[PDB]
C-alpha cells in the first residue's frame, strides 16, 4: 500500500 | 457568430481585445453556441490526413451539385450507390463550401429513416451533420426539427427555444435508429442550455420580482428534469421486440453530461422516480451516479412508499456496482428501516411494499457478507408475520402444509416471493466462493 | 434555490 | 516482512537511495519468490469485499513493495488472481516505465545501412569530382548537410561522419576561396574586403588543426592528407 | 462530493 | 522565379519615400 | 474470386466496396466464399464488413458461419476474430466506464444455442489441431488467446456441462486434455470432469479460477497453526476441497512447501 | 503595472461567471506576448493549472488553446513537476470530453514534458479505450510525443503495428492512427521496423483511401531518417507504374517532387530512366504533365550530370526523345515543361551531339512564345514567364544562340  | 467566432479563434494574435469580448459576450448570451464537443470536434486532428486527402481527391470530382444529389436522392431506392458516392466527395468537402447543401440533407432524412439503408450512409450523413454544426447551427437545428417532425406544422426558433421538448417529438424509427438519434441528442442538449437563456432574457425583459426568480429556477429544472425522463423512456425496450444498445450508450453519455452540469438534476430526477426496469443499465451507464450515496437517505425519510421502495432498489444496485463502507452505513440504514416499516405497515400496503423490494435484499446480501445476520432475522421476521396472516383468515394453498418441500391472495404470494428469495441467497452463497 | 422537499 | 517494513523505513528516512532500494528489493524477489506468497494480502491493503481506493502511482513505498511483488511472480504464477485491477494497470505502468527493474510476465491484460550509404555518399562525391565548380559547391554543401544529418541520426557512426563533412567542408572553402573573383579582377588592385579567400585560409588552417588533433583515431593515412 | 472524480480513484493531496 | 531580377519597376518592393512620391504624383496625374 | 491480378486488385476491391454498400447484398454465399475459404484484401474486407453491415445481416452472418456445416469452407482464423470484434464492437461499448470494472461482474455476453456452441468448439479445436508450425506451447498460448470468448459465448453452467462431457476419442493430436484443463478457469465442481482431467495427467501453467480461495484457505491453515474461530475452517474445508479437486492442491503445492518452516525457531516444541 | 494586470486577471478569474473567467483566461496570451518576464510566466501558468483542475470543461478548452497559441514562451517555466502534476491529476475523471481535453493539453505540453513515463502511460492506455474522443486526441497527443521523443516512439510503433494488425477499429481510426509512423526518424532500426510494417500496411490494404496516406507517411518518414531514399525512389516508381488508381498516381506526382526538391543527388539513372519509360507510356496528359514537371526540376538540379556521366549515345538516351516529343506536343504545359528541360540540358552538359538539341529547344521555344502571345490565359502567362525564364538561362548560359534569340523575340514584339 501507501504505507505497510 | 459561430462562424466568425472560429475565424476569430485563427485570428486571436492580431486582434487585441476583441475575441476576449466577443468569447466572453457568446459565453454570456449563447451558450448553447458555446457548448463544448462541437469546439473539441472542431479541433479535430493535426495528423493532417484530412488535409492531404482533400488536396488529392477533391480535383475535379465532375462537379456534383444539390440538384444531382436531389435527383439521384429522390430516386435514392432505385440508385443507394450514387447518393454514397456524391455524400462521400460532400465529406471530402470542406466546411464552407457545405452551406448549399444544407437544404437537401435535412430535409430528406426521411428515406434516410425508411429502414434497409446503410449506416455507411448514416453515419456519412452524421459526420456532416456535425460540420455543418460547427458552421451554421441554428438554421441547420430549425431544418432538422421541421424535417424530423413524424409525417406537418412548421416550428420556428422562438417556439424551439420556448418547448423544446418538441425535439423529442419524432419517429419512434428515430428512437431506434442511432445515429439519428445522436443528432436528436445534441439538439435536444443544445435547445435546453437555449432555454435557459432565452427564459433569462424574457424575465428581464418583462421587468418593465423574487417569485419570478424562483419561477425561472422551478420552469428549468422541471423541465430538463422531465427531458431526462423522455429519454429514459426511450430507453425502455418496447413491447415488440418482447440497436437498443447503442441507443441506451448514447442516451447514457447525456445523461453523464447533464449529471456533471447539475448534480441537482440527478436529485430531482431520483426523487421522481423512473422505471426500475432502467434503473440497472442505467447505473451500468452512467458513472457519475455515486453522488447518489449523498441523497439515498433523504428519500428513505420520504413519506411515499413508492419513493421508498424506489431509494431501496436503487440502494441495491449501487451496492452491487460500487462496495464502499458510505454505502455499507446507507445499506445498514435502509435494513433497519425496512424493519422500522415491518413493525408500522398494515397488511395490504405490507404486500404492495415488501413484494418489490426483496431482490433488494439479495443485492444487499451479494455486496456485504458482514451485513448478513440482519438479512436473515429481518427475512425470518417478515416471513413469519406474513404466515401469521396467512393463517388469520382462511386460506386454498395452505404454506403451512406446502411447508415440507397465477393470481393468488397477497399473503401467500409474500410467503412464496420470501421463501424464492432465500433461495437466492442460499444459491448466491453456494456459487459465489 | 429549493434543494429538497419543502415540509421536510 | 521485517526486512520489508525497516528497508521501508530507510527509504522514507533517506529519500534519495531509493534505487539502490528498488534495485535490491527486485534482487530478493528474484532470488526466493515463494516466501513472499502469504503476504501478499497483507503488504498491499486487499479488504476481501470492499473497493479498495486506488494506490498512489509513483509514491516511492508502493513502487519499491510493487518490484518485489513483480520479481516474486516471475515464476510462480499463482497470483495474478490475487492481483487487484489496480495492480493490472500499474504492472503495465511499470513495465513502461522502469525496464530494468520490473521482468516481463504473462498477466491477461499485457500478453550496416548506414556506413554502407556513407561510403556510397563519399564515392559518389570522389567519382563526380570532374565537372564544374558550381556544381562542385552544390554537390559538396548537399553532401555535408547529409553527413551531418547522418552524424546527428546514428551515434558510433557520428564520428566518422563529422570527420568527413568537416573534410568536405574544408574543400569547399578552399574551392570557393579559388573562384573568387578576385581572381578575375587585375593584379594591382586588391580592393579591401573581398578576402573569403583570405579568411577562408585562416578556417581551413584552424579546420585541419582541429582534425588532426581533437578526433581520437587516427592514422598515418589520414595524417599525411591532413598535412 | 467529486461528481465527477469517481470513488475508486486516487486524491489530490494538496 | 520572376523573369529579371534587377527590376526596379515593382510595386510591393518600392519603400516608403517615394511610395509618398507614388501617393502625390498619381493625385497629379500629368506631365506638361 | 476467379482472377489472380496483383496491382489491380486494389482498384476491383475499391469499386466493389463503392458499388456494393451493404456487403453482403446480392449474392451472400459468393460474398462468404470471398471472405472466408479453407488473399491479401481480406482483412480490409472484413474491417468493413464488421463495422459496416447491419445488425440483422451480422446476425444471419454469425448464425450461417457458426451452423453445422462439416464442409469446413470458413477461415478459422478470420472467423473468429471477426466474432472477437462483433463482441467488442465500440458502438455497442460507446459511453460506459472503461478500465474500472469489477471482476466478479460480468456485464454482457453473446448468446449461442447447443448446436452453435458444439460447432464452434469444434471449429476452434480444428484450427487447434491445424498446427503447420506453431507447436504445442503456441497452440496453448492461441487457446488462451480464443477463451474469453468461449466463456462469454457460453455464460452458463447447462452450456458448460455440455462442453465438458463433449470429449472427442482419438489419441494423437487430441487438445481435449487441453481444454479440460482449461475447466479450470471455468470453475466447475464435477468430480468427474476432473477425472479426465486426472487421466490426461497433464501440468498447469495457465491462471485457475478458484486460486484466490486456494491461496485463502492454505493462508488461513498457516496462520491457524501459527495463533494456535478459524482452525475449524482451516482444516475442514481445506481438505474437503482438496479431497475434491487434486490438481488444485498440485499446482498450489510449492506455497506449502515454503511454509512450515518454524522448526529452528521451535525445535523440542515443548 | 504588468503585477497590477496579474491579480486583476486572477480576480477575474476567481469571479463567479465562466463567461468573465472565458474572458480573463484567454487574455492571459496578451499578456504573455507584452511581459515576457519569467516569474511572471511561472504565477500565471499556475494559475492557470489551478483553474484547469476545477473548471467547467469550457474554461478547459480555453486553457487549452491559450497554451495552444502561447506555446512559445513555455521553455521559462519554473516549477514543472506541480504544473504537471495538476494538469495530469485532472486525467483520473470520468468524463470522456475532459479527458480528451486534459490530453490535448498534454500534446501541447510536449516542447517541455519529453519524458514523464506517466504521461506515456495515460496516453498508451486512453489509446486503446473505446470512447471515440479521448481516442482521437489521445492520437494526437501521441503525434506530438513521438516527435519530441524516442523511447516513447517504440514503444507506440510496437502498440501501433499490434492495433493495426489486431484488426479492431474502423478504417477512420485507421488513417488517424497511420501518420504517426512519421516520427519515427530517431533511428534506423526503428525505421526499418516502421518500413516493414509500412510496406505490410500497403499489401495489407489495397484501398485508394488506405494507400494515400501509408504512402504519404512512408515517403515522409524516409525524407526525414534519408537513409532507404533508394527503397523509397524504386517503391515510387513500381507504383507510378503499375497500379492503375489515377489519383494514386497524382499521389506519385506530389511525392517525387517533394524528393526530387529535398535530395536531388540520390536520384539515380535507372531511377531516371524508369521514369522516362513511364512518361512515354502514359496516355493521360495530366500525369505526364506532373512526370514533366518532376523532370524539369531534376534537369535543374545536378542529377542531369549523373545521368549523362559515362562510366549508349546521349541521343540513345530515353530522355531526350521524350523531352523532344513533349515539347513538340499539343498542350501547353507540356510544351513549358519539355522546353524546360531542353533548356536545363543544354546549359548544363557541353558534349559534342547536343548542338542538334539547342536547334530544336530554341525553334519549339519561339513555338512557346507564339502559342503563349496569342493564348491569353492566366496558365498561359505562367508558361510564358517560364518559357522567359529558359530564355534567360540559356543566353546567359551559352552567348552563342543570342543574337538568334532576340531577333525572335523582336519579331514576336
Amino acid at each position: 500500500s501507501p504505507t505497510s | 457568430i459561430k462562424f466568425l467566432i472560429r475565424q476569430a479563434q485563427g485570428l486571436q494574435q492580431e486582434l487585441g481585445g476583441l475575441h476576449s469580448a466577443l468569447l466572453r459576450l457568446l459565453a454570456t448570451n449563447y451558450p448553447h453556441l458555446c457548448i463544448v464537443d462541437d469546439w473539441i470536434c472542431e479541433e479535430e486532428i493535426t495528423g493532417t490526413d484530412a488535409l492531404l486527402r482533400r488536396m488529392l481527391l477533391t480535383n475535379n470530382a465532375k462537379n456534383h451539385s444539390p440538384k444531382q444529389l436531389q435527383e439521384a436522392f429522390s430516386a435514392v431506392p432505385v440508385n443507394n450507390t450514387q447518393v454514397m458516392q456524391i455524400i462521400e466527395h460532400l465529406t471530402l468537402l470542406s466546411a464552407s463550401e457545405l452551406i448549399p447543401y444544407a437544404e437537401v440533407l435535412t430535409s430528406n432524412m426521411s428515406q434516410l429513416l425508411n429502414s434497409g439503408v446503410p449506416r455507411r450512409i448514416l453515419q456519412t450523413v452524421n459526420k456532416l451533420w456535425m460540420v455543418l454544426n460547427t458552421v451554421m447551427p441554428r438554421r441547420l437545428w430549425v431544418m432538422t426539427v421541421n424535417a424530423l417532425q413524424p409525417s406537418q406544422q412548421k416550428y420556428t426558433q422562438n417556439d424551439l427555444m420556448i418547448d423544446p421538448l418538441i425535439v423529442l417529438r419524432c419517429d419512434q424509427r428515430v428512437h431506434r435508429c442511432p445515429p439519428l438519434m445522436d443528432i436528436t441528442l445534441h439538439m435536444l442538449n443544445g435547445y435546453l442550455l437555449a432555454s435557459k437563456a432565452y427564459l433569462s432574457a424574457h424575465l428581464k425583459e418583462t421587468e418593465q420580482e423574487v417569485t419570478r426568480e424562483e419561477l425561472k429556477n422551478a420552469l428549468l429544472a422541471a423541465q430538463d428534469s422531465a427531458a431526462v425522463q423522455i429519454l429514459l423512456e426511450i430507453c425502455l425496450p418496447t413491447e415488440e421486440e418482447k440497436n437498443l444498445r447503442e441507443v441506451q450508450c448514447l442516451i447514457c453519455c447525456l445523461l453523464h453530461q447533464m449529471y456533471i452540469a447539475d448534480p441537482n438534476i440527478a436529485k430531482l430526477v431520483h426523487f421522481q422516480g423512473y422505471p426500475c426496469e432502467l434503473l440497472p443499465l442505467t447505473v451500468a451507464g452512467i458513472p457519475s451516479m455515486h453522488i447518489c450515496l449523498d441523497f439515498i437517505p433523504e428519500l428513505i425519510a420520504q413519506p411515499e412508499l413508492e419513493k421508498q421502495i424506489f431509494a431501496i432498489q436503487l440502494l441495491s444496485h449501487l451496492c452491487i456496482q460500487y462496495a464502499l463502507p458510505k454505502s455499507l452505513s446507507v445499506a445498514r440504514l435502509a435494513v433497519n428501516v425496512m424493519g422500522t416499516l415491518l413493525t408500522v405497515l398494515t397488511q395490504a400496503k405490507r404486500y404492495a411494499f415488501f413484494m418489490p423490494t426483496l431482490p433488494s435484499l439479495v443485492s444487499f446480501c451479494r455486496a456485504f457478507p458482514p451485513l448478513y445476520e440482519d438479512i436473515m432475522s429481518l427475512l425470518i421476521q417478515i416471513g413469519q408475520v406474513c404466515a401469521s396472516d396467512v393463517a388469520t383468515q382462511t386460506r386454498d394453498i395452505d404454506p403451512i402444509i406446502t411447508r415440507l418441500q397465477g393470481s393468488m391472495d397477497p399473503d401467500v404470494q409474500l410467503c412464496h416471493c420470501i421463501e424464492r428469495t432465500v433461495i437466492e441467497i442460499i444459491n448466491m452463497s453456494v456459487s459465489g466462493i | 434555490t429549493s434543494p429538497s422537499y419543502s415540509p421536510t | 516482512h521485517l526486512a520489508l517494513v525497516e528497508l521501508l523505513k530507510n527509504l522514507t528516512k533517506y529519500p534519495t537511495d531509493r534505487d539502490s532500494i528498488w534495485k535490491c528489493l527486485k534482487f530478493l524477489g528474484s532470488r526466493h519468490p515463494t516466501l513472499v506468497l502469504p503476504l501478499v494480502p497483507e503488504l498491499l491493503s486487499t479488504h476481501p469485499f470492499f473497493d479498495t481506493a486506488e494506490p498512489d502511482m509513483d509514491d516511492p513505498a508502493y513502487i519499491a513493495v510493487l518490484v518485489l511483488i513483480f520479481n516474486a511472480a516471475k515464476t510462480c504464477p499463482t497470483m495474478p488472481a490475487l492481483f487487484s485491477d489496480h495492480t493490472f494497470r500499474h504492472y503495465a505502468y511499470l513495465r513502461d516505465s522502469l525496464s530494468h527493474l520490473v521482468p516481463a510476465l504473462r498477466l491477461p491484460g499485457r500478453k550496416d545501412p548506414s556506413q554502407q550509404f556513407l561510403q556510397q555518399s563519399l564515392e559518389r562525391v570522389y567519382s563526380l569530382q570532374h565537372l564544374d565548380p558550381q556544381g562542385a559547391q552544390e554537390l559538396l554543401e548537399f553532401t555535408i548537410r547529409d553527413l551531418q544529418r547522418l552524424g546527428e541520426l546514428q551515434s558510433e557512426l557520428a564520428g566518422v561522419a563529422d570527420f568527413s563533412a568537416t573534410y568536405l567542408r574544408c574543400q569547399l572553402l578552399l574551392i570557393k576561396a579559388l573562384q573568387e573573383k578576385l581572381w578575375n579582377v587585375a593584379a594591382p588592385l586588391y580592393l579591401k574586403q573581398s578576402d573569403l579567400a583570405s579568411a577562408a585560409a585562416k578556417q581551413i588552417m584552424e579546420e585541419t588543426y582541429k582534425m588532426e588533433f581533437m578526433y581520437s583515431g587516427v592514422e598515418n593515412k589520414q595524417v599525411v592528407i591532413i598535412h | 462530493t467529486s461528481p465527477s472524480y469517481s470513488p475508486t480513484s486516487p486524491s489530490y493531496s494538496p | 522565379a520572376h523573369v529579371w531580377e534587377d527590376n526596379w519597376d515593382d510595386d510591393n518592393v518600392e519603400d516608403d519615400f517615394s511610395n509618398q512620391l507614388r501617393a502625390e504624383l498619381e493625385k497629379h496625374g500629368y506631365k506638361m | 474470386e476467379a482472377v489472380r491480378l496483383g496491382p489491380s486488385s486494389g482498384l476491383l476491391v475499391d469499386w466493389l466496396e463503392m458499388l456494393d454498400p451493404e456487403v453482403v447484398s446480392s449474392c451472400p454465399d459468393l460474398q462468404l466464399r470471398l471472405l472466408f475459404s479453407r488473399p491479401s484484401f481480406r482483412p480490409y474486407l472484413l474491417t468493413l464488413f464488421t463495422h459496416q453491415s447491419s445488425w440483422p445481416t451480422l446476425h444471419q452472418c454469425i448464425r450461417v458461419l457458426l451452423g453445422k456445416s462439416r464442409e469446413q469452407r470458413f477461415d478459422p482464423s478470420a472467423s473468429l476474430d471477426f466474432l472477437w470484434a462483433c463482441i467488442h464492437v465500440p458502438r455497442i461499448w460507446q459511453g460506459r466506464d472503461q478500465r474500472t470494472p469489477q471482476k466478479r461482474r460480468e456485464e454482457l455476453v453473446l448468446r449461442v444455442q447447443g448446436p452453435e456452441l458444439i460447432s464452434l468448439v469444434e471449429l476452434i479445436l480444428a484450427e487447434a489441431e491445424t498446427r503447420s508450425q506453431d507447436g504445442d506451447t503456441a497452440a496453448c498460448s492461441l487457446i488462451q488467446a480464443r477463451l474469453p470468448l468461449l466463456l462469454s459465448c457460453c455464460c452458463g453452467d447447462d452450456e458448460s456441462v455440455r462442453k465438458v462431457t463433449e470429449h472427442l476419442s482419438g489419441c494423437i493430436q487430441q487438445w481435449g486434455d487441453s481444454v479440460l484443463g482449461r475447466r479450470c478457469r471455468d470453475l466447475l465442481l464435477q468430480l468427474y470432469l476432473q477425472r479426465p482431467e486426472l487421466r490426461v495427467p497433464v501440468p498447469e501453467v495457465l491462471l485457475h479460477s478458484e486460486g484466490a480461495a486456494s491461496s485463502s484457505v492454505c493462508k488461513l491453515d498457516g496462520l491457524i497453526h501459527r495463533f494456535i474461530n478459524r482452525g475449524a475452517d482451516a482444516s475442514m474445508a481445506c481438505r474437503k476441497l482438496a479431497v475434491a479437486h487434486p490438481l488444485l492442491l498440485l499446482r498450489h503445492l510449492p506455497m506449502i512447501a515454503a511454509l512450515l518452516h518454524g522448526r529452528t525457531h521451535l525445535n523440542f516444541q515443548e | 503595472d504588468a503585477n497590477s494586470a496579474l491579480m486583476e486577471l486572477d480576480k477575474g478569474l476567481r469571479s463567479g461567471k465562466l463567461g468573465e473567467q472565458c474572458e480573463a483566461v484567454v487574455r492571459f496570451p496578451r499578456l504573455f506576448q507584452k511581459y515576457p518576464f519569467p516569474i511572471l510566466i511561472n504565477s500565471a501558468f499556475l494559475k492557470l493549472a489551478d483553474v484547469f483542475r476545477v473548471g467547467n470543461n469550457f474554461l478547459r478548452l480555453c486553457v487549452l488553446k491559450v497554451t495552444q497559441q502561447s506555446e512559445k514562451h513555455l521553455e521559462k517555466i519554473l516549477n514543472v513537476d506541480e504544473f504537471v502534476k495538476r494538469i495530469f491529476s485532472v486525467i483520473h475523471s470520468n468524463d470522456p470530453v475532459a479527458r480528451a481535453i486534459t490530453l490535448r493539453m498534454l500534446g501541447s505540453l510536449a516542447s517541455i514534458i519529453p519524458e514523464r513515463k506517466n504521461a506515456h502511460h495515460s496516453i498508451r492506455q486512453s489509446l486503446d479505450s473505446h470512447d471515440n474522443v479521448e481516442v482521437e486526441a489521445a492520437v494526437f497527443a501521441a503525434a506530438n510525443f513521438s516527435a519530441q521523443s524516442k523511447d516513447f516512439a517504440v514503444g507506440i510503433c510496437n502498440k501501433i503495428s499490434e492495433m493495426i494488425q489486431g484488426l479492431a477499429t474502423p478504417v477512420d481510426l485507421k488513417l488517424k492512427l497511420i501518420p504517426i509512423l512519421q516520427h519515427m526518424h530517431h533511428d534506423a532500426i526503428l525505421a526499418s521496423s516502421a518500413r516493414q510494417l509500412l510496406q505490410q500496411l500497403v499489401t495489407s490494404y489495397p484501398s485508394t483511401k488506405m494507400v494515400i496516406v501509408s504512402l504519404h507517411t512512408f515517403t515522409l518518414l524516409a525524407a526525414s531518417s534519408l537513409v532507404d531514399t533508394p527503397k523509397q525512389i524504386q517503391l515510387l516508381l513500381q507504383y507510378l507504374k503499375n497500379d492503375p488508381r489515377k489519383a494514386v498516381k497524382r499521389l506519385a506526382i506530389q511525392d517525387l517532387k517533394l524528393l526530387a526538391n529535398k535530395t536531388p543527388h540520390t536520384w539515380s539513372r535507372e531511377n531516371i530512366q524508369a521514369l522516362c519509360e513511364c512518361a512515354l507510356q502514359t496516355p493521360y496528359d495530366s500525369l505526364k504533365l506532373g512526370m514533366l514537371s518532376v523532370l524539369s526540376t531534376l534537369s535543374g538540379t545536378i542529377a542531369i550530370k549523373h545521368y549523362f556521366s559515362i562510366v549508349s549515345s546521349p541521343r540513345s538516351s530515353d530522355l531526350v526523345k521524350l523531352a523532344q516529343e513533349c515539347c513538340y506536343h499539343n498542350n501547353r504545359g507540356i510544351a513549358a515543361h519539355g522546353v524546360r528541360v531542353l533548356t536545363n540540358i543544354t546549359v548544363s552538359c557541353q558534349e559534342k551531339d547536343l548542338l542538334a538539341l539547342e536547334q530544336d529547344a530554341v525553334f519549339g521555344l519561339e513555338s512557346l512564345l507564339v502559342l503563349c502571345s496569342q493564348d491569353d490565359s492566366p496558365g498561359a502567362q505562367a508558361t510564358l514567364k517560364i518559357a522567359l525564364n529558359c530564355m534567360v538561362k540559356l543566353a546567359k548560359g551559352r552567348p552563342h544562340l543570342s543574337q538568334s534569340v532576340v531577333e525572335t523575340l523582336l519579331t514576336q514584339l
